[PDB]
C-alpha cells in the first residue's frame, strides 16, 4: 500500500 | 521468516527531445517483487507481479494506480526544478530516484522506516531514522528541506511508515504466507577445477535460496581465509530464488584442509562443506 | 553526472546438462544511468525472445536488471551476453561458462 495521496515537490 | 520489510522504488528519467519522463515503479515485500508501474506500458495501471496480491479488489488497484500516477507527475515537476537548481541544459537527460518503506521485527511490530531521494545518482534528501528530521546533501536540497519542514512532510510520512505501511506489510505476509513466510535454505555443493598439475580451484555453491542474504566463507585448518579467494555478487535465478559461489585456489593434494561455511536464515546451523570426494 | 559501468554475470538458472532445457541469464548491476542495451547471443547471433525484469536499484542508487531466455545448452554451442552503456566505448561481450 503506497503512501498517499501524493509526495510534495522538491 | 523473522524480520520483514516493504519497500517501494521509483525511477524517473527525463526525455528532453520529446515527451514526458520515463517512469518505473516497483514494490517489494522482502526480496519478492509484487507490483509494478511503467509509464511506457499499455495498461497505464499498477500491475500485479506476485500471485498473492491478485486477490486485492478493484478499489485497491484504482487507489494504487492513482497514487503512482500522481507520484510520476511529482517527479516530472522535480526534474524541471532540479535542472534549474543545478543550472543544467535543457538538452540532457537526468534521473530522479526515490525509495521508501518500513521494516518490522520478528514480532511484526514496527522497527524502522525510511524515505530517501536522489538526483543523477547522488544523495539529495533523506528522512532521518527518527522520522522527524531531514538530511540534505547540498544547498539545493537544503532549500527542499526548509520547504518540507514548513509543510510538515516528515509528520505525514511518519504516520504512514509507523501505521499504514506496517499494517499492510502484515496483511501481505499473511496473504502470501506460503511463499513470503517460507525460507528456502541454500542447496549446496562443491566443485573442483584443476588449474595446473600443482594447484586447483575449489568452488562452493549456494543455489535456489531465499531470502537473498547469505554468507559464504572459506577456512583453512579452521581459520578464515580471504587471500587466494573469489566471491561473486548474489544473483537472481529468475524463479524468485538466488545464487552465489565462493572459490579458493589450493595446492593440489591439500584440498581436505579447506572448508566452506554457509550461513543463511533458512539454516538452523551453518553448513560446512569439505572436498572429501 | 556520476556514471557507473555495469557489472555482468552470465549463468544458467539450473545446472547445465547438455541437451536439456534451461534458462540463460544475464544479470547487469551496479550501473548508472539506467539506459542500457543487453542482448543474449547464440554462436554470435542475437536471440530474439529475451525478457527482462522491471528496473530497480540498490542502496547506492545503482541499477540492476535480469535478462533471460529459455535455452538448451550443448557441448558445441557458445552462449554470451553483449552489453552497451554510456560508460563503454564498445559493447562488452561476456561468454557463458557453465562452471561459473
Ligand atoms: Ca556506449
Amino acid at each position: 500500500r503506497q503512501f498517499g495521496p501524493d509526495f510534495p515537490t522538491i | 521468516m523473522g524480520s520483514h520489510s516493504m519497500r517501494y522504488f521509483f525511477t524517473s528519467v527525463s526525455r528532453p527531445g520529446r515527451g514526458e519522463p520515463r517512469f518505473i515503479a516497483v514494490g517489494y515485500v522482502d526480496d519478492t517483487q509484487f507490483v509494478r508501474f511503467d509509464s511506457d506500458a499499455a495498461s497505464q495501471r499498477m500491475e500485479p507481479r506476485a500471485p498473492w496480491i491478485e486477490q486485492e479488489g478493484p478499489e485497491y488497484w484504482d487507489g494504487e494506480t492513482r497514487k503512482v500516477k500522481a507520484h510520476s507527475q511529482t517527479h516530472r515537476v522535480d526534474l524541471g526544478t532540479l535542472r534549474g537548481y543545478y543550472n543544467q541544459s535543457e538538452a540532457g537527460s537526468h534521473t530522479v530516484q526515490r525509495m521508501y518503506g518500513c521494516d518490522v521485527g520478528s514480532d511484526w511490530r514496527f522497527l524502522r522506516g525510511y524515505h530517501q531521494y536522489a538526483y543523477d545518482g547522488k544523495d539529495y534528501i533523506a528522512l532521518k531514522e527518527d522520522l522527524r528530521s531531514w538530511t540534505a546533501a547540498d544547498m539545493a536540497a537544503q532549500t527542499t528541506k526548509h520547504k518540507w519542514e514548513a509543510a510538515h512532510v516528515a509528520e505525514q510520512l511518519r504516520a504512514y511508515l509507523e501505521g499504514t505501511c506496517v499494517e499492510w506489510l502484515r496483511r501481505y505476509l499473511e496473504n502470501g504466507k506460503e511463499t513470503l513466510q517460507r525460507t528456502d535454505a541454500p542447496k549446496t555443493h562443491m566443485t573442483h577445477h584443476a588449474v595446473s598439475d600443482h594447484e586447483a580451484t575449489l568452488r562452493c555453491w549456494a543455489l535456489s535460496f531465499y531470502p537473498a542474504e547469505i554468507t559464504l566463507t572459506w577456512q583453512r585448518d579452521g581459520e578464515d581465509q580471504t587471500q587466494d579467494t573469489e566471491l561473486v555478487e548474489t544473483r537472481p535465478a529468475g524463479d524468485g530464488t538466488f545464487q552465489k559461489w565462493a572459490a579458493v585456489v589450493v595446492p593440489s593434494g591439500q584440498e581436505q584442509r579447506y572448508t566452506c561455511h554457509v550461513q543463511h536464515e533458512g539454516l538452523p546451523k551453518p553448513l560446512t562443506l569439505r572436498w572429501e570426494p | 553526472m556520476i556514471q557507473r559501468t555495469p557489472k555482468i554475470q552470465v549463468y544458467s538458472r539450473h545446472p547445465a546438462e547438455n541437451g536439456k532445457s534451461n534458462f540463460l541469464n544475464c544479470y547487469v548491476s551496479g550501473f548508472h544511468p539506467s539506459d542500457i542495451e543487453v542482448d543474449l547471443l547464440k554462436n554470435g547471433e542475437r536471440i530474439e525472445k529475451v525478457e527482462h525484469s522491471d528496473l530497480s536499484f540498490s542502496k547506492d542508487w545503482s541499477f540492476y536488471l535480469l535478462y533471460y531466455t529459455e535455452f538448451t545448452p550443448t557441448e558445441k554451442d557458445e552462449y554470451a551476453c553483449r552489453v552497451n552503456h554510456v560508460t563503454l566505448s564498445q559493447p562488452k561481450i561476456v561468454k557463458w561458462d557453465r562452471d561459473m
